[PDB]
């Protein structure tokens, strides 16, 4: 044994399940909320179902230069009027 | 809130997360169905 | 005594996960390279490298999430985060394919963690570090493929990107541009994977049907012991049976094990040279000879040239959305199209 | 059929000359005392 | 062709009767162990 | 919907709710 | 507060999991 | 064992096997080498790379003329 | 001349002729069609 | 003894250098007959009509084929799944322009394969081992069956059987990925998670029994001759390994047991290939691999392409392709 | 002169120099705590 | 001759097999 | 200039396959017992 | 089975693998530009 | 192709000359 207590004894004791009665549902809420707000869209720049395209166009806002590349996602995304 | 082992039987826990994951999995499944992904 | 020795110790303190100084590499890189691409996959789009959905939140699958490459634009850039593309800017990082870099270079260094690990691991309990040997060949694949092919070819752009569906895309290009199951290093490579799965089958199997009855159970784990100095099958009959039904037999366990090291391990340094080859389109394309009598003679058919067919197909009916930075245009008349179909 | 011309040297060389580098070393442990 | 036919047909039937009887001539008791399998 | 769900739960439930009775009794497991 | 490399082990993966579990969860209810 | 002229001429250059300073000696002042050695390497493949873009260094085949 | 102590015999057995013979000629067949192109 | 009775004694007796047995007694025959026509053919039979429309291909080696490029072509489309022995043919020249030797070698191979596996099971029982390893090989077997029988039956043709030949063997893969997105299956993808994990628990395998020999040799021999054919003691010391492999992961990922570890090491394979096999045998009545194109739509309707639409560009590619002067209507149905 | 990249180059090296002084101020830390019993 | 070539080899490769199986090294039990 | 293409083959198997025996029966003279 | 009582050694000493390798080499030397033609 | 062929001989033969001279077998009195 390597000298910590087996996980069957933890996860079968009171002391473990009050911790994580809370801490589980807390974390799979504060995820579910990381979207329901639509910060998830925020923080990692994906588009919503209405932000690929302006209204008329049918062409991919692809990088097409290497350095400037941060300026021509700034300018797509106004572009989305 | 003892730290005492064996408390809650390990089958009990065993199905009960068992029951939590099908219901996760379930509701991704659903999901393929309906909103995004869902091809409609 | 002394602050290096005393690091040494707690480092290799027997514990549930042993650490190491392996572990300095090792955690951190192999945890952001998984953590990179749950993320990625839960939350990053590939709009603007190409064109494309890839995460839960968009409405992708298991099967079609992916980290997706940087754009064609970007070349090799190693695309730091603090680099002169992204400038900082997390959001912007994310957006112009950043997590790509960040999880093929956190999971290199990973991998070099891990075969530390396994000579670490293997000095201290004093064993023959046979096993980090192997680890060889899956660091082999993983440099071949994710860095010395795109760094041959135009940009990241064209390296796997990290999905199950992206993968698949990456074998149908690899077929229908380099024609990559004719390369004799990807046939080497698929008989060391075929015969290693055949190996670990077939003496997975022979073992437990040559099992020597060491308890009264039908159920016959249970009588094995880890401290017992007895063999747990029988070599000499294992040894009779594939004599007479296959003509030779294994008589030597060690060799045994060792090409079961051997098989695999070889198999995938192969195709490994394979790709190494396909970064610069030094292709296995072609049999001229073959070529030169098709070209005069319209009656020569061989399942050769009905591969190419096929390859002209791919090549011509994905490019312009698998290529996109090219923007091309293939006019419906100038798409290559047997009757009908 | 228009192959290259060098193939067939190519292969040759290529089966003969590690088959006799074994065939050698073979030969020799069986003249070996015993 | 139909000598070719005829020559497989009486082949084919040869081996088949071979595995048929062999298998019906006391196979179970051909093993190493216990023989009085009936 | 909702109805569904609950069917789901109680059929689901009641498989270890027999096993749990009985080891509750010391039942014949 | 005596923390484990075990504890610290579990834990850098069980909690952004169930915390990527409950943000997919949202994401099916997610409507164009 | 064989003396030759130049072998005796040499035989200085091969006669302290195995002498080691003690302890750790001179390891810190290498691994302060090894540092900025890394950095170095650093800063040649970012320079090479176009990630490190430098006033006056055109990575380019336009770099001269 | 005094003999060279660091001398020492070289085996191949039978089975490693029957290996190494079969990946010879299993490679040769694998690659003369390319060497023939 | 009768004259019947010391033939069957020669049959099953377990002296005999290969094994007979009345499975054995069926194999013979029929895999040199398949193995004689397969040589014969490889090298010699003329272009084959694979697709029923007059388009001979050469698959032998004096008819313009190398090694990677040669086969023995499957029979005619025209044929269908009609049984085409040599005697329903008008000649040999006709028979080989139809592609006769296809269907004579791979009936042979697959009866004598099926009964290889039952001489599997025979001799163990001859030698008094456990009878499993037949099981085994099942799933090589069952993956042979797949391409060469089960696959024609649903499609209507032994033309769509796999050729016997490295570059045919490439068509009918491109040809299945164009018409049944094999990647996107999930018996494809455990039959893939069957051999790449096969192949890596292979190298895991080698390298810890390799890693823990006991040293029973100097430095100036090969540790091979540390073991002697059929000594009672292991070789190498299984709680070294265990330790290691314990070490490596967390002390419950390695397996202690070895009867449990080369228990995994059979099954593994073993599953994942029946899956593969399995894959093949039910994508032959259409029953495909994930189809997720235009799955992801934006809030106008415009179609967001992901990675699973630029499989099916690449699908399309081959659709369009192949076979290219066979289809006639729009849709290719089988 | 100081390009952007350079900046960018400073600010690269002096995270990573943070993350490995920090992971090894706080592995020495423990191990000075965290010792094994010998004598 | 690249027809002769690979008939060679097989050729080669078939003699191996039978001299792999009827004229191994025994396996002896020591 | 206009060679014989399977000169090359035949001047190279001359000198390989007997030169090869020869080094076979030597080699494996050496090995044996002094 | 029991032993072959007509086995011999065989033997060819340097001296003679030189004259054999001169023989054929000179041999290949001469011959040679006849099979180049 | 021939050139290099008549050379290669050519070269072995020197080489064997150097051999057979100072790499004989010694003559000895017995
Ligand atoms: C096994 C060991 C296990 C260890 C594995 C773990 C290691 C991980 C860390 C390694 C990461 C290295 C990334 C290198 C990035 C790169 O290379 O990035 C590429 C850059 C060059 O930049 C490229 O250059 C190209 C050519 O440009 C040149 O030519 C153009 C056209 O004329 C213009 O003139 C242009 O201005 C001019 O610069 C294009 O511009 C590309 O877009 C651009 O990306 O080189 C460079 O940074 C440096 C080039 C020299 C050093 C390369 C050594 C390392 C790679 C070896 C493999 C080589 C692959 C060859 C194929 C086989
Ligand atoms: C008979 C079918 C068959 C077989 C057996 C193979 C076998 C192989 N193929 Mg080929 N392929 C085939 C058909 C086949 N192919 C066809 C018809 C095509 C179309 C041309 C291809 C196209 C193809 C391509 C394009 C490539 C291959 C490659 C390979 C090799 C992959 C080795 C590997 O395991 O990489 C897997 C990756 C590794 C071993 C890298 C290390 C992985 C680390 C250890 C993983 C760590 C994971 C982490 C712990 C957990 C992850 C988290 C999880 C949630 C996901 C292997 C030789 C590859 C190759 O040649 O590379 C050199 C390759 O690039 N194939
Ligand atoms: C073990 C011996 C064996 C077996 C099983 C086969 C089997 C086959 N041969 Mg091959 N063949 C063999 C040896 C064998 N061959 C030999 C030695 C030669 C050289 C002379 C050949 C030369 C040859 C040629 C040239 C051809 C074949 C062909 C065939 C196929 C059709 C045979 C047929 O129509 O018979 C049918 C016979 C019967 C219906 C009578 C059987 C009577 C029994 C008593 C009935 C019971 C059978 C029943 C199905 C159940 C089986 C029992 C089971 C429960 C255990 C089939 C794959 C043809 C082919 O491949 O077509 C594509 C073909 O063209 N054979
Ligand atoms: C890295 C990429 C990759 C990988 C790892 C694989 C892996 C696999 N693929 Mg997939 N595939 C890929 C890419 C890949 N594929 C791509 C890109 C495409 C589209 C181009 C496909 C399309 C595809 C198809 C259409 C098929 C596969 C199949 C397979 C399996 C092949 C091995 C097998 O059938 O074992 C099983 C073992 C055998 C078939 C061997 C049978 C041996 C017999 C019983 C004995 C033979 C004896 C022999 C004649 C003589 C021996 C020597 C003698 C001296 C004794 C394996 C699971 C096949 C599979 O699933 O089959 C069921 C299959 O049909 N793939
Ligand atoms: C061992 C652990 C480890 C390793 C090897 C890496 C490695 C990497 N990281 Mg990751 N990272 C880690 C942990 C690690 N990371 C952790 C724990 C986090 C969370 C904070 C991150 C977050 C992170 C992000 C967000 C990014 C990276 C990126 C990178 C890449 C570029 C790093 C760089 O340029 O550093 C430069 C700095 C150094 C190499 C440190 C040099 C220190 C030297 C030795 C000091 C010199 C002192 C000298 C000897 C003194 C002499 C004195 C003299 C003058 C007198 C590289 C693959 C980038 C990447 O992936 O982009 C795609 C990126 O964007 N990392
Ligand atoms: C007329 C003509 C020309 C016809 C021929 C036409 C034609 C198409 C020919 C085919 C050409 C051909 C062969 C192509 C393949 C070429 C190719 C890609 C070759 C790969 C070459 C190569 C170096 C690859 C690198 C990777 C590598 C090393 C692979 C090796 C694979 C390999 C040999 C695996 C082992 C296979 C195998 C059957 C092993 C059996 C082992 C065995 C006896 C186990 C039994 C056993 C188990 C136990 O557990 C125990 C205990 C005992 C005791 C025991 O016994
Ligand atoms: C910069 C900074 C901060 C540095 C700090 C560094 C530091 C000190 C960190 C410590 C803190 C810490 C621990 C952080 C953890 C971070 C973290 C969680 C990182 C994640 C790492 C990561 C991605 C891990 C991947 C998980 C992983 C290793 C999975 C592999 C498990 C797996 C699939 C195993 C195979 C399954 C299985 C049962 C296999 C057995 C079959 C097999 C191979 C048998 C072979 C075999 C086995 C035997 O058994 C024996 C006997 C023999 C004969 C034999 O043949
Ligand atoms: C009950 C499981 C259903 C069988 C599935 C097939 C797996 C087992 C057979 C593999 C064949 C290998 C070749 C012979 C190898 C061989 O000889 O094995 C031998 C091995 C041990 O033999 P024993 O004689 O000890 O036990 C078998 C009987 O005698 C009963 O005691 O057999 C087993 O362990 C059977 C275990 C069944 C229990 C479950 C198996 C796990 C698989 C479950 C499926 C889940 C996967 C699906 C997800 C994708
Ligand atoms: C019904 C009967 C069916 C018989 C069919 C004929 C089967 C032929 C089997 C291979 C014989 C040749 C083996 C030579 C080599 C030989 O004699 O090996 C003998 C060797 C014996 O191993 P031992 O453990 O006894 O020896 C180890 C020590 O001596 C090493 O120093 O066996 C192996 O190494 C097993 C793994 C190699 C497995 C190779 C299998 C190859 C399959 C065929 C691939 C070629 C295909 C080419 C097609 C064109
Ligand atoms: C333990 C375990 C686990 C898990 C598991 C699970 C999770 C489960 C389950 C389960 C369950 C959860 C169950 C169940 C059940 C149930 C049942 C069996 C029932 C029934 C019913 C019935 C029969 C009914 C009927 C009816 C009808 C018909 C009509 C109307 C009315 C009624 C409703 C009455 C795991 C894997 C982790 C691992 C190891 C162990
Ligand atoms: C990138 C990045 C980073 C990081 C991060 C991280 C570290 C993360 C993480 C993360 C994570 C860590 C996550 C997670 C997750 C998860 C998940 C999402 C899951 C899942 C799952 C599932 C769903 C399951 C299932 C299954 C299976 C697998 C099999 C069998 C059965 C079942 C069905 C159970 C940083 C800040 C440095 C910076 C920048 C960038
Ligand atoms: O023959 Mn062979 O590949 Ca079965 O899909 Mn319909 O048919 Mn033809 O086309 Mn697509
Ligand atoms: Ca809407
Ligand atoms: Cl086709
Ligand atoms: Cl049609
Ligand atoms: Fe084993
Ligand atoms: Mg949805």
């Amino acid at each position: 044994t390597t000298g910590e207590r087996p996980f069957s004894d933890i996860i079968t004791s009171v002391r473990y399940w009050v911790i994580h009665s809370i801490t589980i549902p807390a974390l799979f809420i504060a995820g579910w909320l990381f979207v329901s707000t639509g910060l998830a869209y925020d923080v990692f720049g994906t588009p919503r179902p209405d932000s690929y395209y302006a209204q008329e166009q049918r062409s991919i806002p692809l990088v097409t230069d290497r350095f400037e590349a941060k300026q021509q996602v700034e300018t797509f995304l106004e572009q989305l009027k | 809130m003892m730290s005492e082992g064996g408390r809650i039987p390990l089958w009990i826990v065993a199905t009960v997360a068992g029951m939590g994951v099908i219901v996760i999995v379930g509701l991704f499944f659903y999901g393929a169905y309906a909103g995004l992904g869902s091809s409609l | 005594r002394g602050w290096f020795d005393i690091l040494d110790d707690w480092l290799k303190r027997d514990r549930f996960v042993f650490v190491g100084w392996s572990g300095i590499l090792l955690f951190p890189c192999a945890y952001l390279a998984l953590g990179g691409w749950l993320t990625g996959t839960t939350f990053v789009t590939s709009w603007y490298t190409h064109g494309l959905a890839s995460s839960y939140l968009e409405g992708c699958n298991f099967l079609t999430v992916a980290v997706s490459t940087p754009a064609n634009s970007m070349g090799h850039s190693l695309l730091l985060l603090w680099g002169p593309e992204a400038q900082g800017d997390f959001t912007r990082w994310c957006q112009l394919g950043g997590l790509w870099t960040f999880i093929a270079l956190h999971g290199a260094f990973g991998l070099i963690g891990f075969m530390l690990r396994q000579f670490e691991i293997a000095r201290l309990v004093g064993v023959r570090p046979y096993n980090a040997i192997a680890f060889s060949a899956p660091i082999a694949v993983f440099v071949s493929v994710f860095l010395i092919y795109p760094l041959g070819q135009s940009s990241w752009f064209f390296a796997p990107s990290f999905g199950v569906a992206a993968i698949f895309r990456f074998l149908l290009f690899f077929q229908g541009f380099h024609n990559w199951t004719l390369n004799p290093f990807h046939m080497m490579g698929v008989a060391g994977v075929l015969g290693g799965a055949l190996l670990c089958a077939i003496h997975g199997a022979t073992v437990e049907n040559t099992l020597f009855q060491d308890g009264e159970g039908a159920s016959t784990f249970r009588a094995f012991n880890p401290t017992q100095a007895e063999e747990t099958y029988s070599m000499v009959t294992a040894n009779r049976f594939w004599s007479q039904i296959f003509g030779i037999a294994f008589s030597n366990k060690r060799w045994l094990h060792f090409f079961m090291l051997f098989v695999p391990v070889t198999g995938l340094w192969m195709s490994a040279i394979g790709v190494v080859g396909l970064a610069l389109n030094l292709r296995s394309y072609d049999f001229i000879s073959q070529e030169i009598r098709a070209a005069e003679d319209p009656e020569f058919e061989t399942f050769y040239t009905k591969n190419l067919l096929l390859n002209e197909g791919i090549r011509a009916w994905m490019a312009p959305q698998d290529q996109p930075h090219e923007n091309f245009v293939f006019p419906e008349e100038v798409l290559p199209r047997g009757n009908a179909l | 059929m228009e192959v290259n011309q060098l193939g067939l040297i190519a292969t040759a060389l290529f089966v003969l000359v590690p088959s006799v580098f074994l065939i050698i070393l073979y030969v020799q442990t069986e003249s070996q005392q015993k | 062709m139909e000598t070719l036919k005829i020559t497989v047909y009486i082949v084919v039937t040869f081996f088949v009767l071979l595995f048929v009887f062999g298998f019906l001539s006391g196979d179970p008791a051909r093993n190493p162990k216990r023989k009085d399998l009936e | 919907v909702i109805a569904q769900l609950t069917m789901i739960a109680m059929i689901g439930i009641a498989g270890p709710m027999i096993i749990f009775l009985l080891a509750v009794r010391r039942g014949n497991l | 507060p005596i923390f484990t490399v075990r504890w610290v082990a579990v834990h850098t993966l069980a909690v952004p999991t169930i915390f990527f579990l409950g943000a997919i969860a949202a994401m099916q209810f997610i409507q164009r | 064992a064989r003396r030759t002229w130049l072998g005796d001429i040499l035989r200085p250059l091969n006669s302290e096997y195995g002498k080691v300073a003690p302890g750790w000696g001179t390891t810190p002042l290498m691994a302060v080498f090894m540092g900025l050695f890394l950095v170095f390497l650093l800063i040649i493949l970012e320079i090479y790379n176009s990630t490190l873009i430098l006033d006056g260094v055109n990575v380019s085949w336009k770099a001269l003329g | 001349m005094e003999p060279n102590p660091n001398r020492q015999p070289v085996e191949l057995n039978r089975t490693s002729l029957y290996l190494g013979l079969l990946l010879i000629l299993v490679l040769a067949l694998l690659f003369s069609s390319y060497f023939f192109n | 003894a009768n004259l019947w009775e010391r033939f069957c004694n020669w049959v099953t007796s377990t002296d005999n250098r290969l094994y007979v047995g009345w499975f054995g007694v069926i194999m013979i025959p029929t895999l040199l007959a398949a193995t004689i026509c397969f040589v014969i053919a490889f090298i010699a039979a003329p272009p084959v009509d694979i697709d029923g429309i007059r388009e001979p291909v050469s698959g032998s080696l004096l008819y313009g084929n190398n090694i990677i490029t040669g086969a023995v072509v499957p029979s005619s489309n025209a044929i269908g799944l009609h049984f085409y022995p040599i005697w329903e043919a008008a000649s040999l020249d006709e028979w080989l322009y139809n592609g006769g030797p296809y269907q004579l070698i791979i009936f042979h191979f697959l009866l004598g394969a099926s009964c290889y596996m039952g001489r599997q099971w025979e001799l163990s029982y001859r030698l008094g081992m456990r009878p499993w390893i037949c099981v085994a090989y099942s799933a090589p077997l069952a993956s042979a069956f797949a391409v060469f029988l089960i696959y024609p039956i649903g499609q209507g043709s032994f033309s769509d059987g796999m050729p016997l030949g490295i570059s045919g063997t490439f068509n009918f893969m491109i040809v299945f990925q164009a018409e049944h997105n094999i990647l996107m299956h999930p018996f494809h993808q455990l039959g893939v998670a069957g051999v790449f994990g096969g192949a890596l628990f292979c190298a895991m395998h080698g390298s810890l029994v390799t890693s823990s020999l006991i040293r029973e040799t100097t430095e100036t021999e090969s540790a091979n001759y540390g073991y002697k054919f059929g000594q009672e003691e292991e070789t190498y010391n299984i709680v070294a390994a265990h330790g290691y492999f314990g070490r490596l992961i967390f002390q419950y990922a390695s397996f202690n047991n070895s009867r449990s570890l080369h228990f995994f090491l059979a099954a593994w394979p073993v599953v994942g290939v029946w899956f593969a096999a399995l894959g093949i045998s039910t994508m032959a009545f259409n029953l495909n691999g994930f189809n997720f194109n235009h799955s992801v739509i934006d809030a106008k309707g415009n179609v967001i392409n992901t990675w699973a639409d630029i499989i099916n560009r690449a699908n399309l590619g081959m659709e369009v392709m192949h076979e290219r002067n066979a289809h006639n209507f729009p849709l290719d149905l089988a | 002169t100081i390009t952007p990249s350079l900046k960018g180059f400073f600010i690269g090296l002096l995270s990573g120099a943070v993350v490995l002084g920090l992971t090894f101020a706080v592995l020495i830390a423990i191990s000075q705590i965290d010792k094994v019993q010998r004598s | 001759m690249e027809t002769i070539t690979y008939v060679f080899i097989f050729a080669c490769i078939i003699a191996l097999f039978f001299f792999a199986i009827f004229f191994r090294e025994p396996p002896r039990i020591t």
